[PDB]
């Protein structure tokens, strides 16, 4: 009704810290996750996103990077932040996106352009660790991952197999739970060819978000996950449009 | 005896009572309802022993059933409930309100030590039809049928069953998410301040018993579960 503090993972599961702690034009990083003081990002009414008391400003040695500066000599525009369930958070002045380069630790953050990669998707709460859940689609069929985790179609659920079982990171990418390395991906979408699991490159490709209206979209593209026809046991997935069909719809089963 | 029936179903109830959303999920009408719209009526029938339920459109509460001649309302129910629901029947009072807290009470049991699926709300029906300890047919009613419109999980749990043609019980996840509805809308509409984070966190568990503890609605467990959030601000 005011002001709450949560954290802010991204990633592969890294946190986004402020480097060690100073003070004005300290640059962002990506931190293992855990309980510091310097880890919790205070989400406020006027839509800055404010730390260890200063807000989080984008700078521009050249480039632009995510950063920490004082709330009073900071201009307006430099300090509100938005984030949205696509997972992305953008600085509306500037039209840029916050951004990851590379997913490692004590990595400089930085801020870019929206691509919509998975490289730029984010989570703020405080549960941060992958969500490991079962994805239930059409006709009740579950998402398995079809030979070698490198093409996926559905199959019946057998309610305890870890094949149809999937991990969802912060950074919106929908990857396996014994292999957390490679993760959903899509291809040349343009023209039904289909989805497999490739590694987890961070391209604009491999980032998913389930919408409310019960199907998961993949913001890139604004295509949301669909099969083929119906072929369920032996097929493959598309992407498709917004199509209304009953198939498009998906329900991840915790 | 079907999914889509049963899927149609919720879906005509999720539908009817809810009026513009929030973050992109539903909410129920709040006091701009006139106790002459402020009641849904819900047929359930059987092996054709079919009852009435009167739930409340602006919190989905049962305020009372009907059974041919002879209606029932919960102890909870306000005077003006009386002389407009099953007013040309044989009218009576319950001794327990719908929360579960007083079900369980009369019961003598509860959710979790309470079977679900087509065989059980198959016989749900005949106790009330017929009469008395319909108590327990009344956790596996409310939750079958109300407590399945607002969470796309427990609807998935009760067609889920159906799927599999077996039985179960209610886990420690649609009692957290149950029990949590209240919080959770509050939280969510007094959220706005904060663009998607709580000021608490709010404890749900998994399939797994696994505790989860939501912070903002950017969680799955959020949008893609909710169906209909109760009406209140912040």
């Amino acid at each position: 009704c005011a002001a709450a503090t949560v954290r802010i993972a991204g990633r592969d599961g890294f946190c986004a810290d402020v480097n060690g702690e100073g003070q004005n034009g300290a640059a962002i990083i990506l931190k293992k996750c855990a309980e510091n003081d310097n880890q919790l990002w205070t989400l406020k009414r006027e839509a800055t996103i404010r730390s260890n008391g200063g807000c989080l400003t984008t700078a521009a040695a050249e480039q632009a990077k995510a950063g920490i500066y004082d709330c009073t000599q900071a201009t307006a525009e430099l300090s509100a932040w938005e984030i949205a369930d696509n997972g992305t958070i953008i600085n509306p002045a500037s039209s840029l996106v916050l951004s990851s380069g590379a997913a490692n630790s004590l990595l400089d953050l930085g801020v870019q352009t929206n691509s919509y990669a998975s490289a730029q998707g984010w989570r703020t709460g405080n549960e941060t660790s992958a969500s490991v859940t079962q994805i239930s689609g059409s006709a009740q069929l579950c998402m398995q991952a079809g030979n070698g985790p490198a093409n996926l179609w559905m199959s019946e659920c057998r309610a305890g197999k870890a094949e149809q079982q999937w991990a969802l990171l912060t950074d919106k990418s929908i990857r396996s739970e014994t292999n957390s390395d490679n993760c959903l991906t899509s291809a040349a979408d343009a023209g039904p060819k289909t989805i497999l699991l490739a590694l987890c490159s961070g391209p604009a490709s491999q980032r998913w978000v389930f919408d409310d209206d019960g199907s998961i979209l993949s913001l890139y593209d604004d295509k949301q996950m669909d099969s083929e026809g119906a072929a369920a046991a032996a097929k493959q997935i598309i992407l498709w449009w917004n199509a209304a069909e009953p198939n498009q719809i998906w329900l991840a089963l915790f | 005896s079907t999914d889509a029936s049963y899927n149609a179903d919720i879906k005509e109830e999720r539908d009817a009572a809810e009026g513009p959303m929030a973050h992109g999920i539903p909410a129920l009408n709040a006091g701009a309802l006139d106790e002459a719209r402020a009641y849904a009526t819900v047929d359930s029938a059987n092996t054709d022993e079919e009852v009435s339920v009167a739930v409340d459109v602006t919190n989905l509460a049962v305020v009372a059933y009907r059974a041919g001649s002879n209606s029932y309302f919960h102890a909870a129910a306000p005077g003006s409930s009386l002389s407009h629901l099953f007013s040309r029947s044989s009218q009576h009072t319950l001794g327990f309100d719908n929360t579960y807290g007083d079900m369980a009470q009369a019961a003598g049991s509860n959710r979790k030590a309470i079977p679900l699926g087509a065989a059980a709300l198959e016989s749900g029906i005949a106790s009330l039809n017929s009469k008395n300890p319909l108590a327990r047919t009344l956790m596996v009613i409310i939750q079958m049928l109300v407590e399945a419109a607002r969470f796309r999980y427990i609807q998935n749990n009760v067609d889920v069953s159906i799927e599999t043609q077996s039985a179960f019980a209610a886990d420690a996840a649609m009692i957290s998410l149950e029990n949590n509805w209240a919080n959770l809308s509050a939280l969510v509409q007094g959220s706005s301040g904060g663009q998607g984070t709580f000021a608490s966190s709010a404890t749900l568990q998994n399939a797994e018993d696994e505790p989860i503890i939501v912070d903002a609605v950017y969680h799955p467990t959020v949008a893609a579960v909710l169906a209909l959030m109760l009406r209140k601000a912040c």
